[PDB]
């Protein structure tokens, strides 16, 4: 597992893990043993703690921390408390007569492993959320530390994203294979997958609608519109069996119909529109988002549709992806960074439709230059990358939370001379979900 | 097509134990599965419909559970009418239906 | 009540043909499809053929595939099954079965009622 001495090596904490995943019923327990020797402790015993830490920047940091948890493990039974882990028991194996363990737990509902990153000449001040567990032998509680006896390791909070993505990504692939097919075995091949596929997902339930009813309407609209798309489904497949190929590419396309049906009331969109003096009719902007939950390094494709009438012409087109933090402290400031940028010189003729598809990708190795970014842990670490979306409280406190981090994609048309229309979609980005010894030192 | 296998091929067992009979589908299929009892010289009966579903009439006894593509079916054996061989259909669309090899639970 | 009544099996010898009837009571053929299940003596059940009377449309089997012939009949609740050129393999005893339509529970519950089924056997002599 992983371990770290003191200074004065004489007192040896080792864990599990480094990283803990968010249950949001609960947070999984800290499981370790606390090695020291009772000579060195002829009169005085070792403690553990784990809290909520602060920092900046005695290393001239404000502070403003709060958790407390406590578990003395010298001698390791006042009470036999013993809510005994597996491996916690279990690291006696190699361990004398001296290794005594502790267990920890943590809340439900404290804020993840979050930091900001500031710089020599930073856009932001510097601020994070660290979780820590400090071993230390002395008399009592109270009395004053000392470097010589301490272990101080720093432990990370993680939350992980939580099956109709896939089922529509399969649906997708096999919409383009039918598409591209040119015999009558890969097109029913193609919607056999599909019609499981669909069932699959009707099977299942939308992220939006999860706070309401089983049996309210909208589940019963949601579950119809997937009875209609797998009938369009059975329809093409009749005509893949009868072998006239064409007649089922031409069902198919009309599951574009039916998926386009279902875009606009399940998935992020946005519209807004605009109207000048002299002329007649307005512009209009609409743009969509294929998913809602992201994965760090999946691309974003974004869907762009325009229409206009207008006098004038446009060639210009900028996507970009902005970084949203907040800061429940004191010294409360909001900040927004432009992640990833886009540039196309697509055409705006006077009057005439556009429709096309853009791929986008937030990524900090081409982002790190700029400061005041979102992160969720030290930049030199291999493990650290862009500090995933904070899940909003579910009706509980938001100061005592600290940092809040968002995502939205933005769209923006740039208007020609003789505001510029955008629109927003918000979105969020999250992780996908005997013993050999080691140090812990990060 | 989608192909349906049992693996236990015979089971032994006596009145009262508990029998687990599994089938392993060879595509994803959602749900779409169905188990049969049929008895000797008699036509197939329904049992378990949707995968996890019972069917009005037959007894209490029995329950079925998905685990990807994997179905199984557990009884708490009697003495009657719980000793005949068992079947498991995969039925995603009329043109598709296979049915599996069938399992023997003999008496001890 | 619900009873698929089957029959029309008897020997045949080899290249003969045989028309297997399935009768239905309780229930108009053009609310839900009919099916065919073989069983081989001692073997597993097999698909054999099936017919919609909603929209006419038939699919058989690849070992059947172009031998035999399914068709339907409304006004007498009875589903045609046609035997061309019975084949050795064809020694088995047939049942005849009822599948609901897609949208709702009927869909789900397949084959709710079979029928008790006819024999039919092919040998030289």
């Amino acid at each position: 597992v992983f371990k770290k001495a003191s200074p004065n090596g004489k007192l040896t904490v080792y864990l599990g893990k480094r990283d803990f995943v968010d249950h949001i019923d609960l947070v999984d327990p800290v499981d370790g043993v606390v090695l020291v020797d009772p000579e060195y402790l002829k009169e005085r015993r070792v403690y553990v703690t784990l809290t909520c830490a602060f920092r900046y920047g005695l290393g001239l940091t404000f502070r403003k921390d709060l958790f407390v948890a406590n578990v003395q493990s010298f001698p390791p039974a006042p009470e036999d408390k013993k809510p005994l882990t597996r491996l916690q028991e279990r690291l006696i194996k190699k361990l004398g007569e001296h290794a005594y363990p502790f267990t920890f737990e943590i809340p439900p509902n404290l804020p993840c492993s979050v930091t900001l990153q500031p710089g020599p000449e930073d856009t932001g001040k510097a601020c994070g959320v660290d979780y820590e567990v400090k071993a230390f032998c002395a008399e009592n509680l109270e009395e004053k530390i000392h470097k010589r006896n301490s272990v101080r390791l720093v432990i990370r909070k993680v939350q992980y994203a939580p099956d109709l993505e896939d089922n529509w990504e399969t649906l997708n692939d096999n919409l383009k294979v039918i598409e591209k097919a040119d015999n009558a075995a890969q097109v029913k091949d193609a919607l056999t997958k599909m019609r499981a596929a669909a069932l699959d997902a009707q099977k299942a339930t939308p992220p939006k609608l999860e706070d309401k009813s089983p049996d309210s309407p909208e589940m019963k609209d949601f579950r119809h519109g997937f009875d209609i798309l797998v009938g369009q489904i059975d329809d093409a497949l009749k005509l893949a069996n009868e072998g006239k190929v064409k007649e089922a590419q031409a069902a198919a396309e009309q599951l574009k119909t039916t998926r386009n049906a279902y875009i606009q009331k399940y998935l992020p969109t946005a519209e807004t529109t605009r109207q000048f003096l002299m002329s007649d009719k307005p512009l209009h902007l609409e743009a969509s988002l294929d998913k809602e939950i992201y994965y760090h390094g999946e691309p974003i494709s974004v869907n762009v549709h325009v229409t206009n009438n207008t006098n004038k012409t446009v060639k210009k087109i900028k996507i970009s992806v902005r970084q949203y933090a907040d800061i429940c402290l004191f010294n409360t400031a909001q900040y927004k960074c432009p992640v990833a940028m886009e540039e196309a010189d697509d055409t705006v003729a006077p009057s005439s439709t556009f429709c096309k598809v853009y791929t986008l990708t937030p990524f900090l190795a081409n982002n790190r230059e700029k400061r005041g970014l979102a992160l969720d842990g030290k930049l030199k670490h291999e493990d650290t990358n862009l500090a995933s979306s904070t899940l909003l409280r579910e009706g509980a406190n938001r100061e005592i939370l600290g940092i809040i981090v968002s995502y939205k994609v933005k769209v923006k048309l740039v208007v020609s001379r003789g505001s510029d229309v955008a629109v927003e979609l918000p979105f969020t980005l999250m992780h996908p979900k005997d013993i050999v010894f080691e140090d812990f030192a990060r | 097509d989608i192909q349906m296998t049992q693996s236990p091929s015979s089971l032994s067992a006596s009145v009262g134990d508990r029998v687990t009979i599994t089938c392993r589908a060879s595509q994803s299929v959602s749900s779409a599965v169905a188990w049969y009892q049929q008895k000797p010289g008699k036509a197939p009966k329904l049992l378990i419909y949707s995968a996890s579903s019972l069917y009005s009439g037959v007894p209490s006894r029995f329950s079925g559970s998905r685990s990807g593509t994997d179905f199984t079916l557990t009884i708490s054996s009697l003495q009657p009418e719980d000793f005949a061989t068992y079947y498991c259909q995969q039925y995603l669309y009329y043109s598709l239906v296979t049915f599996g090899q069938g399992t023997k639970v003999e008496i001890k | 009540e619900v009873q698929l009544v089957e029959s029309g099996g008897g020997l045949v010898q080899p290249g003969g043909s045989l028309r297997l009837s399935c009768a239905a009571s309780g229930f108009n053929v053009v609310d839900f499809s009919l099916h065919w299940v073989r069983q081989a003596p001692g073997k597993g059940l097999e698909w054999v053929a099936y017919i919609s009377s909603s929209s006419g449309s038939t699919s058989y089997a690849d070992s059947v595939k172009g031998r035999f012939t399914i068709s339907a009949d409304t006004s007498k609740n009875t589903a045609y099954l046609q035997m061309n050129s019975l084949r050795a393999e064809d020694t088995a005893v047939y049942y005849c079965a009822r599948w609901g339509y897609w949208p709702g529970e009927p869909w789900w519950k397949a084959f709710d009622y079979w029928g008790q089924g006819t024999l039919v056997t092919v040998s030289s002599a």
